[PDB]
């Protein structure tokens, strides 16, 4: 006569908590954390492709060939590029890199740079190629210079007009670099290039420039009172570049085949290579997670969870615990 | 809760029922025990699974920050870049956090509603044949064997076939 | 559903009620038939209409993409322009998709609640003068003519009228 | 509303109940009187308070516009700047207006639900020891003094104690 | 004894489906679609106002007067402008247009250009205003040039200094165009202009420029190693433009009155005129809809529904169907 | 006999909220969360006074327009207030190079202190006294910018200038200079003797050359000539080198950046309101407890969050009867 059926619900030992609009820290029977909060603190390979870690070199230092940056004289295909906040080795000889940030961006659209010789250094018959060095650009305690460009000096009190051409007879776009030397005074202009009134003219199918050296005394930087200014162009397959100059010309020697284009990045990180592999990389370390969210760093590359700024994101799946 | 069942007219949950989220406790001449209502439990698991998935799927196209660099002559644009990226980052942070808060509330109410519906499912299946104790329990005005118990748990109960001995006891009790 | 009425204790809907969303079905000596509850249906129409308008109105201040052009030494700002415009497109696509989703569920629950409230309006009006079948129907403990059946649809049903007939039957 | 209690089976609110949001009116031998239910009123205050703070907190980290200027050869980026700023402005306006709307509906229903739950708490305590008027009121089949009324409000009403007395009075 | 009343809800033969956060593809009894997915695939007038379709010409081709763009010699009021991704008729004589993107943006805030003559071709009595034509700009097999600008040559082995000015006494802002020629060598400089060292100077009340030609050795583009660089300014009502030059000057002849400023756009599309009217235009076609949303294309003009990336946007009005 | 009834609160209130599904719902208790009120004044921010430039523009102030002496020495500011179109800008007509970029730097600054980097009397080979214009009058007397010096040839000669200033201070330095663009070749020789001039400026990071651009131009403020001004930030321990054989507008005074911080350039026609606030808009100050406001998007200080709506009311109570 005391037969009964009761209706009830699950309860358990769970301590996991969630929030609602109206109540905080509600204990529930089941819950799903959807936020990843950890990383391995290391710069890894991205799907089996090693990044380019420039260490103490900046991009300019790498591309122009600062003699301190000999590690990167020939670089293999990369997945991403890592640069420090303040690289030590930039323009050893002081000056300016024209449109540097635009080149940085193009570089983030690239995976591989194949270096090729376009104007051999032994090819300068009527100009001194070998004595264009500086204490501002030391190598092994000895005066040197950027490896990829040539600082031509007068030969036997003569600097004849240079007329050189190069045809891009390759199948890829070619990054070409050159520069100009701005001397400190009229006396340094004579001693280096003989002619007092000089120029550099550069022409491609899309480029037209005529540079005149700016002779002026500027504060010493790495011992140097003069400056150098660098320029770059993308030369398309079958287009030619023509140089003409009677002084102050920093000629190219090596250029870069853009052999592979794709989704790359310049990461700003003080970290170094971590000998690991990952599918998701941040500037702070790599992520290995099935979570839909993370709060490590906003700037990621690869197949990543979606970045959020919360400390906690826990979804209720079960019910209010007893 | 919104539906007055979970931590409501049913005071607490059962540590003894590990078979599912909602269910029954029976007690008759041939022993007592816990059994979970598989149907409503599965109905709830599917709802929750789908809710979790649609939350994840709706964020599939959220903002992805790209690092850009500017020189000392481009401070206006560098500042524009930072405020816009942080802008989308704050927006999506709000969307994620607010959706989880709002749905967490709706989930707890969902479970509450389901307990209340299961209670009502039995309630109208028994009619006066049984007595509402007011705590989630029904006391039968008749003898309810194990196959009678699994009759209401299965959802197939005979009100007229029992209304005989029930009315007799109810009129005297 | 949340309120356990639609596809709950009332197993299905009626094809025979072309009159509105919610209503009644009566059987007596005079005959049978369907009728929609005028007040119940009209309130639910107003509510839904307002919701649709609120949804559209709130989106009238959406982001408008404008085409911009850049040269090939302006690739950083071009990229920034693209990311920002796609950003707002994505944000507003999310807002629209989510709002529709969330309010659909509320619309479904809203109808469920209206049926539940209609059933309770009848149950509280009839008290013990009728039997609760547990499927949405009430069997009267007295003879209720068409004039009496319209009094329950209208709300003004007299309980201290049929108190006698129903009393002695139980 | 959604739960059928407020402006539903209880047709109106009580001007004479200044003590809280929900409560009781009781009239026994020792006179009538309004009284608030403290357990459910505090629960509602706590809920509503938390909701308000939650909305304000979600909006503390929100887009702030900065003034930038441009020359007449920078019209494209000036147009972009303006469009970026007004865009977040519109997005945050939308979020705030929409949050307020959605929560207001929920606050209303929350109250509705509390009222029904309070009513059911009494109904499930009393059972057949009282008659259910059908308008939120219960007529006692026995005599219920002030201390008995308090056990109803306390949630400790002793049903078995009055059931026999209620059974006989009812049967008449 | 068996009198009955029953509570019930509507059911119909509707198969319209909606989604929720918990249940997808719910068959509902009444729904409302709020997304427009359809367009007419044509370019139309916006409220009776015809667009300017540039066909195979570009904005520069139009405004400079490329011989191959005579269809746009005098253009009526437009609603929007349509341009192809790679218009064939641009700068027939190779070179660049200075601040081209800013000019296009100003164009997108304009509906009506009226062309007027400011310096008649006949007024050049000491310079050759007839032989400044090129095989880079052919028309019916004859060497030509841009219609709106004059390539001035030396006459009788002499190029006297030019001093010309124009006061804008019109009520409207004036778009004024001019250019400079960069030859490929010092020989070409003398043959065309006589003077070895040249300049073009231009001054309004806000503008201050002095241009100097930049000689370099360049590949041929459309048969020419030489280059031309074009410039522009807005001349305010009652302001004057003053030109001075001793060579390399590409002088204005015609300028444009900005007679109508308003909402406009430079639409990018490979389509052409469809002979229709609309209130809402995309680069893919026009929309005719009472709908609040569409997913056609983000870049629209006129009274358009709001754009979303969705495939389906369906709102529940009725209830769950049986 | 005995009865118990369950019910809810009601009151006299007429306050109203909206839902998705019903507008204008009366409730028993509601909370407004939106400020619509400002005081219409430009106030101090946490007791720090703003810099109110009156009729001077940023350029007028920084260069030393003869009419802007009120600002030759300026104390620490909270924010800067500039009119939409100030009268006192570039008295001698021309341009300020990177002006917008300079204003952005100023919005990250709270304190400038003026110092002398090249004394006006140090020009022995050059006329430092006759470079004055009717375009920059002081009383009704021909004058010039105060912080910068217009050098003219001396004894029919203009020898080459070579100057160097070392920033011995602890603070960054805002350094200003200029170039004059004459109207014809004849003016060149008249003012500077040499026909082909240049100006070279050098720091350890800056390397620029300026060349005059002669052109025929309409009169602005009675002048057909133009002046273009340039600036740079000189870091502590860095030096700046100037080299020129003509057209040089030499610095005399530069600015020590003594305090960097959060600031703004506010566009407002209003003037000082002798008040103090925690939150300032270009239309007025906000004194509020609310989380939202709709006054103006551009604000400074501890402010509620700007929103575009005209009403925001949260329901707290229930549906009134
Ligand atoms: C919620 O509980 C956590 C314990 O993990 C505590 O840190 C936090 O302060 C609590 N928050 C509130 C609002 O009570
Ligand atoms: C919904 O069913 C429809 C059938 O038309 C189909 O479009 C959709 O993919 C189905 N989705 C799911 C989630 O079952
Ligand atoms: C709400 O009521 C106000 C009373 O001031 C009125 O102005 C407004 O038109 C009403 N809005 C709607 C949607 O009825």
């Amino acid at each position: 006569p005391g037969d009964q059926i009761c209706i009830g619900y699950h309860a358990n030992n769970s301590t996991e908590q969630v929030d609602t609009i109206m109540e905080k820290n509600v204990t529930v029977t089941h819950a799903q954390d959807i936020l990843e909060k950890t990383h391995n603190g290391k710069l890894c390979d991205l799907d089996g492709v090693k990044p380019l870690i420039l260490r103490d070199c900046s991009v300019a230092g790498w591309l122009l060939g600062n003699p301190m940056c000999d590690e990167f004289i020939n670089v293999p295909e990369w997945s991403y590029i890592v640069e420090k906040a303040s690289p030590a080795n930039d323009l050893c000889y002081p000056g300016d890199f024209n449109n540097y940030e635009e080149l940085k961006h193009l570089l983030s659209r690239t995976n591989h740079f194949e270096k090729i010789q376009i104007i051999p250094k032994s090819s300068w018959s009527n100009h001194d190629a070998s004595s264009g060095v500086s204490s501002a650009c030391p190598y092994h305690g000895k005066s040197s210079f950027f490896r990829n460009v040539v600082w031509l000096i007068k030969k036997n009190s003569a600097y004849p007009t240079i007329k050189r051409s190069y045809n891009n007879t390759n199948q890829e776009d070619l990054l070409v670099l050159w520069g100009i030397h701005h001397p400190n005074d009229a006396a340094e202009q004579t001693k280096l290039y003989q002619n007092p009134t000089t120029y550099i003219s550069v022409g491609t199918s899309t480029l037209n420039q005529r540079l005149v050296p700016e002779i002026a005394t500027r504060p010493k930087v790495n011992g140097q009172s003069g400056r150098m200014e660098f320029f770059w162009t993308i030369l398309k397959p079958n287009d030619a570049i023509n140089f003409e100059s009677n002084g102050n010309f920093i000629a190219p020697e090596y250029a870069y085949k853009i052999v592979k284009k794709g989704d790359s990045a310049i990461m700003k990180s003080e970290l170094e290579y971590g000998n690991c592999n990952t599918k998701c990389q941040t500037p702070m370390g790599a992520i290995n997670s099935s979570m839909p969210f993370h709060n490590i760093h906003p700037l990621t590359i690869g197949e990543c969870p979606k970045y959020v700024k919360s400390n906690r994101l826990v979804l209720a799946t079960g019910l209010r615990n007893t | 809760g919104l539906f007055g069942a979970i931590a409501g007219f049913i005071e607490g949950g059962w540590q003894g029922m590990v078979d599912g989220w909602y269910g029954y406790h029976h007690s008759n001449e041939q022993g007592s025990g816990y059994a979970a209502d598989k149907e409503s439990t599965q109905k709830a698991i599917d709802g929750v699974t789908n809710k979790v998935n649609s939350i994840i799927d709706k964020m599939n196209t959220q903002f992805e920050a790209v690092g850009r660099e500017f020189n000392n002559l481009e401070r206006r644009i560098e500042n524009l870049n930072k405020k816009m990226e942080d802008g989308f980052l704050d927006v999506w942070t709000y969307n994620a956090e607010l959706l989880v808060l709002m749905e967490n509330e709706r989930t707890l109410d969902f479970h509450d509603s389901n307990v209340k519906n299961l209670y009502d499912k039995v309630r109208l299946q028994l009619r006066d044949n049984a007595k509402e104790l007011g705590n989630g329990c029904f006391e039968f005005y008749h003898k309810c064997d194990n196959e009678c118990m699994e009759s209401v748990k299965n959802g197939t109960y005979d009100y007229p076939q029992y209304s005989e001995e029930a009315r007799l006891n109810r009129e005297e009790i």
